[PDB]
């Protein structure tokens, strides 16, 4: 009762928290370089299209 | 048929081996049937005679 504030109310670049695996949810900010690859099956040849 | 007054172009041309160049031709034909094709420049080899 004469605490501080929770870093889920004061924390920056938007994020939640848990008492769980004490995860920091959704925080977004910045990219992230991202890359797949498809499995060629899931392609439809061009002309077909 | 006589196919003339034709356009060719590709639609989606693959710079390899397999037989991935592909090209869409607007054939232009006086009779309906059959016509063999080639590209008597070695430049191209076609999987359709």
């Amino acid at each position: 009762r004469d605490k501080g504030a929770p870093l889920n109310d004061v924390a920056p670049f938007g994020c939640s928290i848990a008492l769980e695996p004490l995860r920091a949810e959704n925080c977004a900010v910045g990219s992230i370089p991202i890359s797949i690859d498809i499995p060629d099956a899931a392609f439809t040849r061009i002309s077909e299209t | 048929p006589t196919v003339s007054d034709l356009e060719c172009k590709i639609t989606e041309c693959t710079y390899a081996s397999d037989f991935g160049g592909i090209a869409t031709v607007a054939y232009k034909s006086s009779k309906a049937g059959n016509c063999p094709i080639h590209s008597p420049s070695g430049v191209a080899v076609i999987k359709e005679n």
